[PDB]
């Protein structure tokens, strides 16, 4: 058997949250 | 190395030599070509890198004035157009179309939407700007009137598809050579190992596996017939 | 082989009139097994389930060399007019009558809803009676421009159901064999509804395999109570 | 082996008049088990369904050399006019008649359309009737300058569907073989039509497997009721 | 070491000795050649390391006056360029254009874009520039009008398709090597290893494949025949 | 240690001891020479290490004036070169041309494209420069006619093949050994058993792989003949 | 046999953890 | 079986987080 | 069966990936 | 089967991506 509705969002959300990680390291510089 | 090297390269490794074969030397030409655009879009697309002077293929132009739209007087100035239908070319690489002198001449290859608005600046009133159009011919593009009596122009670019490329280009001195086979392959010998991996990858799996092959009616392929 | 040859070779090959016990036929007994034998062995070579060959209609050069004779092609634009099918656009075509097995069909269609695509030769795809309420409304394998299903029915007859006017349907099919008549044979015997000599139509190639499984029939029909 | 020789060697294989029970034949009874002998042995090794052998048509010098004897050249300009094809584009040749397996075949094309490839040597490829709607329009498996679909039909015949104009057919088969008969047969006897004498025209090495294999064919014939 | 002695090592390896074999020399020479454009790439494009003397090879050339485009008066002035088509140098060692004096001469070997301009330099007007056109072929440009007295040149480089290159190397001071197979092969010691057993590992699949081994109107590959 | 101690090393790793073997003892000697290079090149290319004096060997040279191009006037100065073809060095050691004494003289071996251009410092001009031509020769270059008389010298370095340079070695006090077999194999001690091993290991698989063995004009390796 | 009830919960938990590692990684930051 | 629909998505995904993550190392630094 | 399209790809974007952040990692400083 | 164009150039390119971050943890 097999059905994707709990794997297919769980791993959206782990994706998601290694995406929110990644954006909150993104700086915008500024010491020229 | 030709077109027939890689083909039979690439069918002797899947030893497909009989006649009697579902897998056919189109099967390999048109795996090859496509692959090859693949690994030099993989190679050639991260990060500059300097490309081979293998990957480039010149293709060979005629070129017709036209109307911008018709033959109306407000339609706009008339264009130069290749009079059959161009390749596409691959970004990135150096495209060059060129007066029959790669060393001469100063004809631009730009984008379809830069080539809207060329020509304004006074010191650049005198370049010929060319740009494949989606109607898929190269068109050029200039506020000299001059540019109107070119007649012949060659185009050295990484084009696409290789095959369509290979039946475009110039005559060479011996003559033209009619089978594609006898041609050459556009691609350095340092990615030809994995694309013929990448083929054979491709076509060992279904080299084995099973047909529809009683004429009954019926679907036989669940039975592994 | 001849007839003559069939007949002396299958006396040779079932020593009659020999020292030893042995098997003697009329030319009537051995144009039934021999008749029988074609019959059988061609069935067996078509579906693929002879385990000397073990291969079907046109798998290889030799079954193609065996069964080559037996193909012919058939056309016919004429539609049997008074039917109940089961759609409204269903048409109904005659089958030659001496068809065996249908092996290659195809339609093609004359209609102006399809247009600059007229006469478009569409694929007959014989479709089960489960599959067919499901495919009527089947996009990829339902009645296209490109698809027509064919359903068989009483009297000889092909119910095809296609999206467009059908104008002319044409057909490849395997023939019923000439029997092996060695003899012109009495008032009221005959083979297939023949009386008169019927030599075979296939190569001689396989007639020495169809002479092998005729002198077993006889060995069967002879010894299968002893 | 001459046909005195396959005579007395397959004599002294039965032991024929010898002091123990045995078998006697005539030269057309020989001549018969040494044609079956040849024909199923030919088959077999063709087809590679000899258990002995085990190898097919030309997989390797043995049987090469066994038959070596058997392979024609044919060529052929003439094409049959008035017969119904599957497609527009379809053009008959006939088969030389002799013909037991077709192994290469080959067509030479003579077409304006292909500019400056004129008389392509073009690969004639034997294709299924399942095969053939979805290979018409196959750019990579179907007919093409350089490929040509051969189907077979009754009469004798080569239905070659191509996209340009065939004109030239080239084939190499294997050819029906001369019977082995070892005496002039009285009027009416014949063996493939044949009535006079007629040698092996294989190698001299598989002569003595055919005079086993007819010897076995042979005891099997007397021996198969007792 | 010669091409005999890597195709032997390779068809040993492989035990491929009969004659009646599947692969034969010639696809051990093609995987050769091309698996050495292969390693050198990814031994020498990554970051710059000192390429041996055995990566190179001398090609021989025969220079020859051309015009730039056709023989009219305003096309620009003429090139000399080698009679016979040269092969694509990869880009990662030393290429050298010389006048059969190594260490002697100034023959630029440049890119085909930047030869388009040359010599504007004051300085730089003496100098002989050398690349290789889509056409195939070795052209030659200076602004100084004995160049087009050159007859002929060597070519030193490290030739990405090494049997093109050993066809036209140099007479030796015995003679010229009719068979390739007595040359010498244009790759270090230290990666010929890697070459040999990519090769092999290359053709050990296949050399166990099965194959479409009977004559019956029929593909016989799905069932392992 | 010789030739012959690690060939036999191999070999009897191996259990090849018939005559009757597919893999000779030529076999080693090529596996031997190539992983040797392999090795060193893996070992010594990285970073700067000390070099034993075991991977090193002295070739020994006669020495020949000729033209820089042909007898012509104006051709420029002429080059002493080696009589033979020499073999290429590895750029891992200390190479060194000497003049029959290792502990004295001053010839210098530089690259190829230095050598172009050497001499011109005033304080350098007695300077005798060696470098391998492409030609394959060693040539000698100076502004010190004096150099031209020179007759012999050795070259002591880790050559990249060491059966090419141990047919060249200088002449013992014994005399001349003319099996190869007989003379001294060029590695550390250190570096032989990684170098049997992967020898081993190269031919372990190879000789227990299967044969096309029967004569039926037929391929049988993929029957596992 | 089966049931994600406390499975699901327990990667839903787990899923949230990250979440809040996630954000608490953000930063509105000030320093032009 | 197999279909590589949510498995693609999944991986093009997990590659464009790492790629945002790599991407949000980067820094033009000033301080000569 | 086996196909490499999808596998190379996404294996050439990983290390694509890896390349930008040792990049990434790269600065020619200045403090002396 | 086997066939090591594409595992050799990814294995290269690896060990070419360590290679870079190593040479930039480098100071003088």
């Amino acid at each position: 058997f097999g059905s994707g509705a709990i794997g297919y969002e769980f791993d959206n959300r782990y994706l998601n949250n290694q995406e929110m990680s990644a954006v909150a390291k993104q700086r915008l510089t500024s010491l020229p | 190395m030709t077109y027939n090297e890689l083909i039979y390269m690439v069918l002797d490794e899947l030893k497909l030599s009989s006649d009697d074969s579902y897998y056919t030397p189109d099967h390999v030409i048109f795996l090859l070509v496509k692959y090859r655009s693949f690994l030099l879009k993989q190679r050639y697309s991260d990060i500059k890198k300097q490309i081979p002077d293998s990957d480039y293929q010149s293709i060979c132009l005629d070129l017709i004035e036209v109307p911008a739209i018709s033959g109306e007087p407000c339609e706009g100035s008339s264009y130069l157009r290749s009079k059959n239908k161009v390749p596409t070319t691959m970004m990135i690489g150096n495209p060059r179309v060129y007066p029959m002198d790669f060393y001469q001449g100063e004809i631009t290859y730009i984008s379809r939407d830069r080539m809207r608005y060329v020509g304004y600046n006074k010191f650049l009133r005198n370049i010929i700007y060319c740009s494949k159009a989606p109607d898929g011919y190269l068109y050029f593009k200039s506020w000299n009137p001059q540019f109107l009596h070119l007649e012949k122009v060659s185009f050295n670019a990484i084009f696409e598809d290789a095959k369509e490329a290979s039946e475009m280009a110039c005559p060479e001195e011996n003559g033209t050579i009619c089978k594609l086979e006898d041609k050459e392959f556009p691609i350095e010998d340092a990615l030809v190992p994995p694309l013929i991996e990448l083929v054979v990858k491709e076509l060992r799996g279904p080299e084995y596996s099973p047909k529809d092959e009683d004429n009954n009616a019926k679907d036989d392929l669940p039975d592994a017939r | 082989m001849t007839n003559k040859e069939f007949s002396d070779g299958f006396s040779t090959l079932l020593n009659s009139f020999g020292i030893t016990p042995n098997i003697t036929l009329d030319e009537y007994e051995k144009s039934t097994f021999l008749t029988n034998a074609q019959e059988q062995l061609i069935i067996d070579i078509y579906s693929g389930r002879n385990i000397i060959y073990g291969k079907s209609f046109e798998q290889t050069e030799e079954i193609r060399r065996y069964l080559s004779n037996l193909v012919e092609t058939y056309e016919t634009s004429t539609k049997v007019t008074g039917k109940l099918g089961l759609s409204k656009d269903s048409v109904f075509f005659e089958i030659p009558q001496d068809t065996w097995f249908i092996t290659y069909e195809v339609a093609f269609l004359k209609d102006s809803r399809l247009g600059c695509l007229d006469g478009i030769e569409a694929s007959v795809v014989p479709l089960p009676q489960d599959d067919l309420y499901r495919a009527k409304d089947n996009p990829f394998r339902g009645p296209s421009k490109d698809r027509v299903l064919r359903l068989d029915i009483k009297s000889d007859l092909a119910e095809l159901i296609s999206k467009y006017n059908v104008d002319k349907y044409l057909m490849r099919y395997i023939s019923q064999p000439t029997p092996i008549i060695l003899v012109d044979l009495p008032d009221g015997l005959s083979i297939n509804g023949v009386s008169t000599e019927s030599e075979c139509e296939l190569n001689p190639v396989v007639h020495r395999a169809i002479l092998e499984r005729a002198v077993q029939l006889a060995i069967i029909s002879k010894t299968q109570l002893t």
